[PDB]
DNA sequence: GCATGCATGCGCATGCATGCATGCATGCTGCATGCATGCATGCGCATGCATGC
DNA sequence: GCATGCATGCGCATGCATGCATGCAGCATGCATGCATGCATGCGCATGCATGC
């Protein structure tokens, strides 16, 4: 009211909640990473 | 799991032994047909196998009506056609007998070739087998020789192609069933349900690739090793190779640099035609539409532009090709795979004798009265006009070619032009005499000018080449051109059909083009007077618009006048009102001959070649010499077409040599000058009332 | 909707003479070795 | 996982068509034929606005405001329905009154986005019609065994979903080679069109606008190129504006279109979409019943234009070209002509261009052309174009549209030798041939012809004779079936009558005539009777062998004129044959004319 | 999606279950149980690999080898009967002879 | 009853799993640039038709 | 019949969407280290108990 999609998921820097930082691990070692340009519209 | 499995009622060992037992076991109504066959082929006498599907069904009827079982081998290969055509060759070259016939030094080189490589799989096994016995460490043996050596597989040995034709709609009608793969269609009905299948398709051919060589598979060699690599290629672009994959080559360390060899690679003859809608299949208010076809082997040059057919194939898919942002999804494109090809009018050129139509022919001269039975059968919902009709019916015969020597050309087409009155029925002999050709085009004045005549430059899209596409007259070489409103023409037009009937070529100096053409082709004209009704206070050379030399370019010029006569009409309503009632003509002592065995009796009739004799020629010179000093006297008190020339001489003897073959004979007679004569004197009775 | 292409050999000519430090040769002496070596006239690889 | 809402919506849906029972047994009639009949009909039925808003006001703007919510369910309702009552999915259609939300592509902006819409136009240009791979099938030769996979797109969803780009299978999960199977595979149909703002409705000077439209399945050729269409689904956007990624540019915007449901083909005057009506059983009894007055002949006639004065057997002669008679193929491959031809040559105040814009409102197809209007390739066609994939094509012309119609043609006169030699083959061989560089076609052109043309001294002469009055070759008025020449001469009755008239308009209904013309041209093909041959025979020979000075010609076109006029003077009558009195009427009518 | 080697071990399993009839009134027992004292059970029964070995000998070495393909069918087999008996999912434990298998 | 060795808790020194951040060099990928090709058009000239004359 | 002016189709230059690659420079990320903390271990000393004289 030149914008752009988010680059990068904003779930990790975003520190939604306690069980929010659980949820961003899983699976033994592997770290998450969503990729490049992860969003739709 | 990702990839889930699936079940079908599709078993294909099972089918596998049905196709064998039918190759090995079928009998026809001697030995097994096809192993017949395959005899012949392994002596090098043919190159193309067809598999003809009223035979399986026949085999699949006489296993069931004794009892046993049997699979519906011709319902899978309708549905699935391109995964059976393997199955057939792997079953065929189980079973190929061994060459009754030496190889020579008059055989063609894949044959060479081919027995060269046979010979080094026997050699190869033999040795690995030897060499197995001496280490001391049988079906096992060749079982470990089988697994440790190579070979050449056997696409790289076979030499013949395989090919299905449908069930047609009477095995399929006798045996109660429905022959789907032989029921013709547009290329409006042809959805992507049929997909996948074996599909029967009605149309017009309307253009025609050049003959290339496409590859199947590539061939390279390498000399470090000695070994030969085969790279398949099924995409319309490849990658070459350029390091060696065999076995010695790839557990070293030095590799070896691939080199192309074309003589050891496997190459197909490709050509690719386009197939347009009839004007009967077209809905209301629409345009027609088009289909691709693909042929391949033996089955190329069967397809000539202008052809009204019916092509078998199998109907496949293709990767998309349009525009990138119009994609939405797998799009794909659609071609036809051709298999089988049928004509709606044979050729006179690929004529031949047999029981068949010796039997029909032979009945047709017992019958007798060939001529004017013939003559009356030409368009015989018209009344009357038997005359023009005997012109017409001689046109189709034609004369005699000669070659005189010395590179010199005589022709032996017959040219005809009919010119009279309006409402006198003459678009109806032209079109019938169109529909009655093999190779026959219809054209009206204005419609058709220019390059719609003649050739024009434009270029192939399979291949990179620029070409020439025939017009109205190259279309129909060695036919009959129909030339409707004649003098409405423009004058390039006029030249253009002068030329033609001059010496049967058309030469353009133009922009791009310097060529001469073919145009061995006749001309059918119609006309009309310059004022509409003819007048008779007028010269007959003023009531044209043709110049009187075109008009003296032919050999038979007809005069159509309509003068009211209270008699001829009543049989004339009489004959077109009983037409309209019924659906055919009213004469019930005559019975009208099909097209079909007219165009088999010229066809036989085309063949011969009689002869001049002396009695014949001097009755000729004779008449020839009477006719044009009578002829002179006419034209001076202007009351003549044009006067006697040559020409009336030649076309003379060009109807009689036509009258001559009708007759099937090796000699002229009398009679023939004398219905020449006739007919030449009929031309012009209009003139003289 | 083709499938996959594929490649393959087979032996024709004779190529250059085998060199003696080429891994194929390595393979067929230790075979040779293998299969003859003998001791007290023994087969004693091959029996193991 | 499932969704509460979404079971709601269902179950209220499933409400709605319990409570309204037309659609039920529409469903229930579509299933019995596709059983009984094996052609097979598609699965798909048409819902009323009108009935949803008097039902449920929520649902019904729901629909018009959020289909990518509340339209799913409805088909999910429907093919429950459907799948329960029976011993692929179904889809729904949209009628009824759209209110504010039925348009046009000039009214059409970005605040509409996401909704349904109902947008009217002209087909400007359709695309080739590709199939679409859906399920891929396979064969493991080492196994013995069949796989498959599942494709989709972003199109085939009203709702977006997260993508699945799977690849297509060449080998087993162990490795082994695979063979694809064509035939069992499965194909869907796909097409794309254009359409753009009436021409008889953007504003004059103007460059237009237009939308696209995608279709689908069972809608995927129901329209050609410049058709009146009326298309209702839902204007949606897709992918990204540029947004993902950098994308420095910013010129582009958001790719939009509708994902059609339903398309409507429109009549309109002078265009190739013929109109038909729905014939009800109290239309059918009230036609059967007035085919046996014997003055239907007349009443028919004059209710044909009662605004002009007089005219009787012009009227008769376009009712009898509106009817028509039948046209002959013979098993040889011959054809033989069945439509009729009028003209008029006429004083300069005589009503011809009236009668002629009566036939024009009246037809169910016809298209008007004027004498230096149309020329060249827009009479017969012979226009070439090309696709962007390369082939060359072609486009219907004035009379190429036409075919199975009539063509109003005014200032006949004012025409050339150019298009009248093209006419010709038209009015008698019926069919248009055209050979270009790389075409070699026959087109159909059987249509109908009426025209009116002007004296050569502006005013018809009764002391010259007609050929110096009319001044058109012999052999195209040969072609005109019927020839009438209109005077006006001043006399104080006819005068004073005419006058009372014009006064009184300055101060049966077609809707019927236009059913009653499509029954009896639809049901109604009679045959020739010995009687009317022997009628039509003498008559022709009387008139071919008179002293009479006549206004046209005699030829055998005379004889299959009367067989003609006969034949729709009885289909006119509703009966299956001729009869003397429809062979004396022709006769009647040729001889008025002549004479 | 469905998987046809899935739906056919399903239903070998489902006549190795016909065939024996113990495994039946077990789980016939647990529901009767569990609906008459409503402490709770848990949905489990015990297959000996004894009686697997004499019914199919390939479906015994398919567990006893490839358990990751055969067992979830079994007990998808298991939860379907005692789903079609009855006015969470059922699991399965093994007992009987692991031969070679018996280690330490 | 008295003296002595032994094994059992206090009082620690010290190494090592876990777990988080930080400067940097790496490897990848969008992107500006080079380019070929086939289609569309802006236009001038040579031909055939229409209109007086 | 005879001469002029206009549509019309042929022939030649030129602009422009499409669609492919290529050297390069920017950007996010894995990696070497830099370090804190809490736990266990082994290592003696003070000593309460058992044994012998
Ligand atoms: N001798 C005849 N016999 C039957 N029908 C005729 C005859 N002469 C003319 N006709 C009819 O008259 C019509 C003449 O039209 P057409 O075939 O174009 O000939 P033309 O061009 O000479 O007028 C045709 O439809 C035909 O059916
Ligand atoms: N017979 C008639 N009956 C009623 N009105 C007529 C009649 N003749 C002429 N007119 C009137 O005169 C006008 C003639 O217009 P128009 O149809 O162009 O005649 P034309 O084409 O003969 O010049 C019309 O508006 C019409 O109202
Ligand atoms: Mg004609
Ligand atoms: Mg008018
Ligand atoms: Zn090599």
């Amino acid at each position: 009211n030149t914008v752009s999609l988010p680059r990068s998921c904003l779930s990790t820097i975003e520190s939604e909640s306690s069980m929010a930082n659980e949820s961003n691990i899983g699976d033994e070692s592997t770290k998450k990473n969503c990729g490049p340009d992860p969003y739709i519209i | 799991a990702a990839l889930p499995s699936i079940q079908l009622p599709v078993d294909y060992n099972n089918l596998f032994n049905e196709i064998t037992d039918f190759l090995v076991t079928f009998k026809q109504d001697k030995g097994p047909k096809y192993m017949a066959m395959l005899q012949k082929v392994a002596n090098r006498e043919l190159n193309s196998v067809i598999i003809d599907l009223d035979d399986i069904l026949q085999y699949q009827n006489e296993k069931f009506l004794q009892g046993t079982q049997a699979d519906d081998l011709v319902s899978a290969i309708q549905q699935n056609a391109n995964h059976f055509t393997e199955l057939f060759c792997r079953a065929i070259d189980n079973n190929m007998p061994l060459p009754t016939k030496e190889i020579d030094y008059k055989d063609d080189v894949l044959d060479v070739i081919l027995n060269q490589r046979r010979l080094r799989n026997e050699r190869m096994l033999s040795d690995r087998t030897n060499e197995i016995r001496s280490e001391n460490l049988n079906d096992a043996l060749r079982e470990v020789v089988e697994d440790e050596t190579e070979l050449f597989p056997p696409n790289l040995t076979r030499r013949y192609f395989l090919y299905f034709k449908p069930l047609s709609q009477n095995c399929a009608r006798r045996y109660r069933k429905k022959a789907i793969s032989s029921k013709p269609l547009s290329v409006r009905q042809i959805k992507g349900d049929f997909l996948g299948q074996l599909i029967t398709v009605r149309g017009i051919i309307t253009r025609v690739s050049d003959v290339k060589p496409a590859v199947e598979v590539i061939a390279y060699t390498c000399d470090q090793c000695g070994y030969e690599v085969f790279q398949e290629v099924n995409s319309r672009t490849f990658t070459p190779l350029s390091e060696c994959t065999s076995e010695e080559c790839s557990q070293n360390q030095t590799k070896g640099q691939l080199f192309m060899s074309t003589r050891a690679s496997k190459f197909s003859a490709f050509q690719e035609c386009k197939i347009q809608e009839l004007s009967q299949q077209v809905p209301v208010g629409h345009i027609p539409r088009s289909l691709n076809i693909h042929v391949n082997g033996t089955l190329v040059r069967s397809l000539s532009p202008g052809d009204i057919v019916d092509v078998t194939g199998i109907f496949l898919p293709a990767p998309y090709t349009g525009f990138k942002a119009l994609k939405a999804g797998l799009l794909t494109e659609t071609y036809l795979e051709a298999q089988f090809v049928r004509q709606h009018k044979k050729k006179f050129a690929s004529f031949s004798l047999t029981s068949d139509v010796e039997e029909r022919v032979m009945e047709l001269i017992t019958s007798g009265d060939v001529y004017n039975r013939l003559a009356k059968s030409i368009a015989p919902e018209i009344y009357g006009n038997l005359d023009v009709k005997k012109a017409l019916l001689l046109l189709l015969v034609g004369g005699v070619d000669k070659r005189v020597g010395d590179g010199m050309k005589i022709r032996g087409d017959i040219n005809v032009c009919l010119m009279g009155d309006p409402g006198v029925a003459k678009s109806q002999l032209l079109k019938a005499i169109c529909k009655i050709s093999p190779r026959g085009v219809y054209t009206t004045g204005k419609g058709s000018s220019g390059v719609g005549l003649t050739a024009a430059v434009m270029k192939d899209p399979v291949t990179d080449e620029m070409i020439l596409e025939g017009g109205a007259l190259v279309l129909a070489d060695n036919g009959i051109c129909c030339i409707d409103e004649f003098d409405k023409m423009d004058e390039s037009d006029r030249t253009a059909i002068h030329e033609v009937m001059e010496q049967q070529t058309i030469s353009i100096s133009k922009a791009g083009i310097n060529t001469t053409l073919n145009a061995r082709t006749s001309i059918l004209a119609a006309a009309n007077p310059l004022y509409g009704r003819y007048n008779p206070r007028l010269s007959p050379l003023d009531n044209i618009n043709l110049p009187a030399a075109l008009l003296s370019r032919f050999d038979i010029l007809f005069l159509m006048l309509d003068i009211p006569s209270r008699d001829d009409d009543e049989k004339l309503a009489e004959h077109v009102t009983y037409v309209h009632m019924h659906n055919k003509q009213p004469d019930l002592d005559f019975t009208p001959v099909e097209p079909s065995k007219m165009r088999e009796y010229i066809a036989y009739a085309k063949t011969k070649r009689p002869v001049m004799s002396e009695a014949v020629n001097d009755y000729v010179v004779q008449a020839y010499i009477r006719l044009r000093q009578d002829s002179k006297r006419e034209m001076d008190s202007k009351f003549s077409f044009g006067q006697a020339t040559p020409r009336t001489l030649l076309g003379i003897i060009r109807l009689s040599q036509a009258l001559a073959k009708l007759r099937l004979a090796d000699m002229v007679d009398i009679d023939d000058v004398e219905e020449a004569l006739r007919l030449v004197r009929v031309s012009k009775e209009s003139l003289y009332q | 909707s083709f499938d996959r292409p594929e490649i393959y050999s087979a032996p024709v000519l004779q190529g250059e003479s085998p060199n003696d430090d080429d891994n194929t040769e390595i393979i067929k002496s230790f075979k040779n070795f293998i299969l003859e070596f003998r001791l007290d006239s023994q087969f004693i690889y091959r029996d193991q | 996982a499932p969704d509460a809402v979404f079971g709601d919506r269902v179950r209220r849906f499933q409400e709605f068509l319990d409570t309204f029972t037309s659609y039920r047994d529409s469903v229930r009639s579509i299933q019995v034929y596709n059983s009984n009949n094996a052609n097979i009909l598609p699965h798909r039925i048409i819902i009323s606005l009108d009935d949803l808003r008097e039902f449920d006001r929520s649902f019904w703007s729901g629909i018009l405001v959020e289909p990518a919510y509340f339209i799913p369910p409805a088909e999910k309702a429907l093919t429950d329905l459907a799948d329960s009552m029976d011993d692929h999915p179904w889809k729904l259609s949209f009628k009824g009154s759209f209110g504010a939300h039925a348009l046009s592509p000039r009214t059409l902006t970005a605040q509409h986005l996401n909704k349904l819409v109902s947008v009217e136009g002209i087909v400007t240009k359709t695309s080739l019609v590709r199939p679409k791979l859906i399920r891929s099938v396979h064969y493991a030769a080492k196994t013995g065994r069949f796989h498959y996979r599942d494709y989709t797109d972003a199109t085939t969803t009203l709702t977006t979903r997260i993508p699945t780009p799977a690849i297509y299978p060449t080998e087993d999960t162990e490795g082994n080679k695979l063979t694809t199977e064509y035939g069992y595979s499965t194909f869907i149909d796909h097409q794309r069109i254009t359409v753009q703002e009436m021409p008889e409705m953007a504003p004059a000077g103007q460059l237009p606008r237009s939308i696209d439209v995608i279709l689908d399945d069972d809608l995927v050729d129901k329209t050609k190129p410049g058709d009146r269409v009326n298309v209702v689904g839902v204007f949606k956007s897709l992918g990204a504006g540029g947004m993902n990624q950098s994308n420095s540019n910013t010129l582009i915007g958001f790719k939009t279109l509708i994902l059609g449901n339903t398309v409507y083909p429109l009549h309109a005057r002078s265009t190739g979409v013929a109109a038909r009506q729905m014939l009800t059983d109290f239309d059918i009894r009230n036609i059967n019943k007035l085919s046996k007055k014997k003055d239907i002949f007349d009443i028919l006639s004059q209710s044909l234009a009662p605004s002009i004065y007089g005219h009787d057997h012009i009227k008769k002669a376009i009712l009898l070209m509106l009817m028509g008679g039948v046209e002959k193929n013979l098993e040889n491959g011959s054809h033989l002509r069945g439509d009729i031809n009028i003209l008029m040559v006429g004083d300069p105040s005589t009503a011809k261009s009236q009668l002629l814009r009566f036939v024009l409102n009246t037809a169910s197809l016809a298209i008007a052309t004027t004498g230096r209007g149309s020329s060249g390739v827009g009479l017969t066609a012979a226009v070439t174009t090309d696709r962007e994939t390369g082939e060359r094509r072609l486009e219907a012309g004035a009379m190429v549209l036409a075919d199975r119609g009539v063509v109003c043609i005014d200032e006949f006169d004012k025409m050339t030798d150019v298009d009248r030699v093209a006419i010709h083959e038209v009015m008698e061989q019926q069919t248009v041939t055209i050979a270009k560089a790389g075409i070699h076609t026959t087109l159909n052109a059987r249509c109908s012809v009426i025209a009116a043309a002007n004296p050569v001294f502006g005013q018809y002469d009764v002391n010259r004779d007609p050929h110096q009055n009319i001044a058109l070759p012999d052999s195209l008025l040969s072609r005109f079936d019927l020839l009438f020449v209109v005077t006006d001469d001043i006399n104080e009755i006819r005068d004073r009558s005419i006058s009372e008239h014009v006064l009184r308009t300055h101060r049966v209904t077609i809707p019927f005539l236009r059913k009653y013309v499509q029954y009896a041209k639809e049901r109604v093909i009679p045959q020739l009777t010995q009687e009317a041959i022997n009628v039509i025979v003498k008559n022709y020979t009387d008139l071919r062998n008179d002293d009479n000075t006549k206004k046209s010609p005699i030829t055998a076109r005379t004889l299959e004129t009367l067989i003609r006029l006969a034949t729709a003077h009885a289909k006119v009558r509703l009966s299956k044959t001729v009869n003397k009195v429809d062979a004396k009427v022709a006769a009647n009518l040729l001889r008025f004319a002549l004479l």
